[PDB]
RNA sequence: CACCCUCGA
DNA sequence: GTGTCAGTAGCTGTCACGGATGC
DNA sequence: GCATCCGTGAATCGAGGGTG
């Protein structure tokens, strides 16, 4: 039925609320830029939702999934950009 | 105990009058929530940091 | 050229 | 492909003034 | 109906030197 196409939106708004304000500072200390760490975290969980696979088991630690994610992406534009 | 060291001043019992909520772990959720908006506040997460 | 410094009437 | 805590620096050491903004 | 706070503005020309 239509409730489990939106039990995916309140799973989502549900991780958002205890870990998008966490990462984006670890993001924005790495970059000392509050602009791309903005884009980073979406990136990030969008990511995330696309990767169902981490969130399901609850009792494990997201956040510590996501930490690596988002440190990985921002070498990968700190490649040879200089 | 508040009252008892600061009770000289009208101002400071007026501060604690006009105080919107009471309680050692509610100031300190709202310091919580003022200070680093946007996450879940914990009573420990605040008393942490 | 963006900023920065020091300086002159 | 990623997976146990995992979390800014910097900063207020300017001021006068008018009017939309907001309690 | 009114205090707060936001945004605006604040001299002119000129020399050399450094870094991102």
């Amino acid at each position: 039925v239509s409730g489990a196409a939106a039990a995916e939106a309140a799973l989502m708004r549900a991780l958002y609320d205890e870990h998008a304000a966490v990462l984006w500072r670890y993001a924005l200390r790495l970059t000392g830029d509050a602009a791309q760490a903005e884009d980073v975290v979406q990136e990030t969980l969008l990511r995330a939702w696309q990767h169902p696979e981490v969130i399901g088991d609850t009792a494990r630690p997201a956040r510590a999934w996501l930490f690596t994610v988002a440190r990985n992406m921002i070498i990968d534009e700190r490649r040879s950009a200089r | 105990q508040i009252v008892e060291r600061f009770g000289f001043s009208e101002i400071m019992r007026s501060t604690l009058e006009k105080d919107n909520t009471v309680g050692t772990d509610e100031a300190l959720l709202d310091i919580y929530r003022k200070l680093r908006p946007g996450e879940p506040p914990t009573k420990e997460s605040a008393q942490t940091l």
